[PDB]
């Protein structure tokens, strides 16, 4: 994935089949194209974004007070 | 010429004292949480 | 000594940087007996020189370690 931003975009040069990513049976470098699995933007865009907003309110709190019912 | 004294009770802070103590900790808590670089609670 | 003598802590320094100042003399300073002068020149109070040194000397190397405790580990006994 880095010969994307290693070479220039701009000049071709292929190199890049961008995606890659994963293959769950053979353990091999294989295109997403070629493996037809793809997932809408909205599953990284509005879903990490509402998690680290989520996530760093944890790190916001400082001390803690339990109160058991009476 | 000394005189002066006016002490009798010789702990006047003692029950002025511990409730700083009990305040600062209380004091403590809005340290943390003051300003936009504050932190949050959980209750 | 003002404590016990019953003097103003205030009026205390405001009294000794009005005289030890101005003029050279430094004797001025508190007078828990009661009497009309706070002279140690004419009250007779002489601390020794070498004396008196190491006792301000050996108090300022204490705080050489205590300032810089940080953490403490006790074992049992």
């Amino acid at each position: 994935h880095a010969a994307s931003q290693m070479a220039k975009p701009e000049d071709v040069k292929r190199r890049s089949y961008r995606n890659y990513g994963l293959d769950l049976i053979r353990g091999k470098i294989v295109d997403e194209i070629h493996a037809g699995v793809l997932e809408p933007t909205i599953s990284k865009v509005k879903s990490l974004k509402s998690a680290l907003e989520a996530c760093v309110a944890i790190l916001r709190i400082d001390t803690m007070i339990t109160v058991d019912p009476e | 010429p000394s005189n002066a004294t006016f002490k009798n009770k010789e702990k006047p802070q003692e029950v002025r004292k511990a409730n700083i103590i009990a305040a600062r900790s209380v004091a403590d808590a809005i340290r943390t949480s003051l300003g936009p670089k504050g932190m949050d609670k959980m209750i | 000594l003002a404590e016990n003598s019953g003097l103003d802590p205030i009026g205390t320094l405001s009294t000794l940087k009005s005289k030890q100042l101005k003029e050279k003399i430094s004797n001025i300073g508190v007078d828990c007996l009661g009497y009309g002068s706070n002279d140690m020149k004419e009250l007779f109070v002489v601390d020794p020189f070498i004396g008196k040194k190491q006792q301000i000397l050996l108090a300022t190397q204490l705080c050489r370690m205590i300032l810089k405790i940080d953490n403490v580990i006790i074992s049992g006994k």
